[PDB]
Parts: C-alpha cells; sequence; structure tokens
C-alpha cells in the first residue's frame, strides 16, 4: 500500500513539474489566437479600404 | 514480443512492462532460465504445485504467481537479447525440458531472433583490469597485506 | 490555414492531458497486475488475507483510475466546445463580418454624402469595426482577461490533486486495518517476552 | 424562449441516454456487491474457486461498465457540439441575419432607384434571404436529410 501511495505522490509531482511548461504554452496559444484574429481583421480592413 | 506472450499465456496474460529490470543478471543459470521459460499457461498450475519448482523459484527469488512468472520470462528474454547470456545451449535446455513441456513457441522465438553484439573477451579484459586497479588501490592503503 | 493551425494546437493540448492520464493509468494497471495475483509463501500466513488483497488490487481500476478518466473526458469536452465557439464566431464568420462592416461603412458614406450643403473612411475605424464583427472583444476576454484554456488546465490539475488525496485517504483505511492486526501481534509478543514477571 | 426550449430538449435526450446507462450500472453494481463476497458452504468446496469468483466480480465494474460510460460521454459530447452549432449559427445570429438581409435589400432598392430615365421587395424573397442567413439549408440537411 505504501508503494501505491508513493506512486500517486510521484504522479502528482510530475504533474506539478510539467504544468510549468504546459501553462506557459497555453498562455502562448492564447496570445497566438488573439493575434491571428487581429491579423485577419487587419487584412479585412485593408481590403474594405481598397474598395472605397 | 507481446504476440509471443499472447501465444503462450493465451488468456492469463497480464498487463506487464516488456523490459528486463533484472538487477543481477546472474540470478539464475541457463537451465533455470529454460525452466522458467517452460512455464507456459498450460503447465503453470502443475509447476506451481510442484515442490521442486517452488524450491527453484525461492532460490531465484520468485513468487509462484502468474504475473511474476511472466515478468521473469520477459526479463530472461531481454537478457537473452541484450546482455546475451544464452546461446543455442538455452535452446538445448528447452529441447531437454520438452520431456515435460512441449514449448515450441519460445523455442522458435529464441531460435529466430537477432541475437546481439557478443563482446566476450573485451569484457573479460575490462573486468580483469578493473580488478587489477582495485588490487592496486588496496595496496596503496599493511606490508603483509 | 490559420484555423487548421489553431485546431492542431487544441489537439496538442488535449493530447498532453491524455498523456498525463495514460501515465497514471499504466502505473495503476501495473500495480493491479502484480498484486491481483500475489500468493502467500508458507503456511500460517492467513490465506484469507492474501485472497482479500488480491480481490482489492484486482478491482483497483475502479478504485483508482476511472475518476481520472472522467475528469479527462470533461476537460476534453470543454476544450472542444471552446474551439467550436472560436471557429463559428471568428474563423468561419469572417465573410459575414466583412459583409456587415462593408455595408455599414457604405451606409455611413452615403449618409455623409446626403449632406449636400458642402458644410471619409479612416483605416483605423475599419479595423476596429472588423475586430468587433469578428467578436474580438469577447475572445480577448476569453483569451487574456479570463483565459479559458488556462482555466481548463488548472481545473484538471486541481481536481486530479483532490482525486489523489481521496485515494490516499482510501488507502490509509487499508493501512489502519493492517495496523490493527500488527498491534495485536505486538501485544502477544510483548506478553510472551515479559512473562518473567 | 425558442432557444431555451431547444436547450431543454437537448438536455432531455442526454438525460434519457444517461438513464439507460444508470439502469445497466445499477444492475451491474448489485451483481458486484453480491458476488464479491460469496462464500463457500461445505467442506469439500474449492475455497480458491470462491476467492477467484470474489475477485472477478469485484473487478466487474472495469469488466462490464466503463465502456458503456465512455460511449455515453462521447454521445453527450456530440449532442452538445451539435446544439452549440445550432445556437451560434441560428438562435444567436438572428440579429446578424436581420442586419445582413436588411442591408442587402436596402442596397438592391437603391440599385433599382438609380435606374432613372423614366424607365421592389416581395415578402417571399425576404423570407428566403433570411432563411439562408439563418443557415436553414444546412440545418434542414442536418435535421431531415441526415
Amino acid at each position: 500500500f505504501d508503494r501505491l501511495l508513493n506512486q500517486f505522490q510521484s504522479y502528482e509531482k510530475h504533474l506539478l513539474l510539467a504544468y510549468e511548461n504546459f501553462l506557459k504554452e497555453i498562455e502562448i496559444l492564447n496570445h497566438q489566437i488573439l493575434e491571428q484574429l487581429k491579423s485577419i481583421s487587419e487584412r479585412i480592413s485593408s481590403e474594405i479600404f481598397a474598395s472605397v | 514480443m507481446k504476440e509471443l506472450f499472447q501465444k503462450i499465456w493465451q488468456n492469463e496474460l497480464q498487463f506487464l512492462n516488456f523490459d528486463a529490470k533484472f538487477q543481477d543478471k546472474s540470478k539464475l543459470d541457463t537451465a533455470e532460465c529454460a525452466i522458467i521459460l517452460s512455464v507456459n499457461k498450460d503447465n503453470y498450475e502443475r509447476y506451481f504445485l510442484l515442490k521442486e519448482f517452488q524450491e527453484l523459484c525461492k532460490k531465484i527469488d520468485l513468487r509462484v504467481d502468474i504475473f511474476s512468472m511472466q515478468n521473469a520470462q520477459i526479463c530472461i528474454l531481454n537478457l537473452f537479447k541484450s546482455g546475451f547470456i544464452s546461446k543455442q545451449d538455452l535452446l538445448k535446455a528447452l529441447k531437454i525440458l520438452e520431456k515435460i513441456s512441449k514449448n515450441t513457441e519460445i523455442f522458435d522465438f529464441i531460435l529466430q531472433e537477432k541475437v546481439q553484439s557478443i563482446d566476450q573477451k573485451a569484457l573479460f579484459q575490462n573486468d580483469f583490469k578493473e580488478l587489477n586497479t582495485i588490487n592496486l588501490e588496496l595496496q596503496k592503503l599493511d606490508e603483509n597485506l | 490555414k490559420i484555423k487548421n493551425e489553431l485546431y492542431k494546437s487544441f489537439e496538442e493540448i488535449k493530447m498532453k492531458l491524455k498523456d498525463f492520464i495514460n501515465i497514471l493509468e499504466r502505473e495503476i494497471l501495473l500495480f493491479k497486475a502484480e498484486f491481483s495475483n500475489i500468493q502467500k509463501d508458507h503456511i500460517f500466513q492467513s490465506d484469507k488475507n492474501f485472497s482479500e488483497l488480491r480481490a482489492f488490487c484486482n478491482a483497483s481500476d475502479e478504485y483508482f483510475l476511472k475518476d481520472f478518466k472522467e475528469l479527462l473526458f470533461k476537460s476534453i469536452l470543454e476544450l472542444d466546445l471552446f474551439f467550436e465557439k472560436l471557429n463559428l464566431k471568428a474563423f468561419t464568420n469572417y465573410e459575414n463580418a466583412t459583409k456587415l462592416s462593408l455595408a455599414f461603412f457604405s451606409r455611413k458614406i452615403n449618409e455623409s454624402r446626403v449632406l449636400y450643403e458642402l458644410d471619409y473612411p479612416k483605416k483605423s475605424e475599419i479595423y476596429e469595426r472588423v475586430l468587433n464583427e469578428l467578436n474580438v472583444y469577447e475572445f480577448e476576454t476569453l483569451l487574456i482577461n479570463k483565459p479559458i484554456l488556462t482555466k481548463i488546465a488548472k481545473n484538471f490539475l486541481e481536481q486530479s490533486q483532490n482525486l489523489i488525496q481521496e485515494k490516499n485517504k482510501f488507502l490509509d483505511l487499508k493501512k489502519a486495518e493492517l495496523q490493527k492486526r500488527r498491534a495485536q501481534i505486538l501485544n502477544v509478543r510483548e506478553s510472551i517476552k515479559e512473562d518473567h514477571h
């Protein structure tokens, strides 16, 4: 039973370790999606301007 | 080799990690390895009830459970590949054991398998000069010794 | 191409969560495999004890694994729904955003025209209008102010930690059971060893 | 109100599937409860046999229940995604549909107007345009054809 408990705690610690990089990547993706949206909007605004 | 273990442990095959986590590599000799490999799912109850087999497994530091038997077989086969302890002599021993266990599957797998780098005499010289270095260190630190 | 990039990113996040679950799963199933079959060595070792241990470790999938899987499934569902929202409001309705903002600017232009008293579009205004049409205030809030993906991940981590704690307590029950027997044995031993009295 | 009605209907379908799973689950778990503890009666019965039975029925959750739950969850996911599609293309974008078809008809009217030289909206056309804006071909296909 002690072995099982230690395995659980090891899994917890591994999760805590990996979440550093994981959360940073997710933040990066947030910003990426936002800037992709803004780029699309820039293109559409340019082409709306073109047809004035 | 999960297909092999499916062949020889048809329904009783367990969720197990295919690698030799063997901690000694000299835990058992080749005849004992052949006996452990000949514990095919059709002989396993008889083997576990055999007093001699229980003695053997206690000598090797095994249980007589299904899972430990399969894990030991995995480790034996990976040593057969990586540390390369067995020869066709292991196949000899399995052919000898075929008196009891007609274990053709593991026999063929051991036969038809890329064996490994062999490396014997270089390893011999390495170990011998390791022991020479240890002897020199002991000499450093008494005259009788 | 942008949409496909984001889709692949979402799949990547889902795969990471799944991989965490798979790690834990493999460990737990190896435990089950070993101790569903552990057999007693020599007589006097309480066959019933070992039998009960084997049964418990056999059901240890139920005991230790399926809750984590359910949590993973919930997180995957939330991720998929968020991606669907982003797709259907932004990366598919760009045509509709174009038409709406374009017609709006046309009507504004004609409104300017109809001032025939001699008494028109800037690009920044067009950009802001297209941004609003693409729902970029809403997605700004969901991506920066209240990050949805980040919240999903943190929920996964926190709930998995709570699950681990629950499992720990559950196993402590078994250990207390063992402690009872152990204390009984120690009482007997101390009684035997202190009978020179 | 229409949107809330449809949401409730989707929830109802999900609940029916969940209830099916619960039926099966309750039966399976009662089986586990009984036969994880069945003990032998008489001297000559195989204690090991009964022990193995107890372990097997104990693991019977794993054996008989979890796949069904996974299937249920997948179905629920699909249902929720479909409802979200219906919501975001139709029952929230009615304002946008109105604006688009309205501006289109306005521009068509003015196009008709600028044909001067001593040379307009019918309701059927407006209905068809608003129908197309609400994606009702797509949702007709998804609700009737497929």
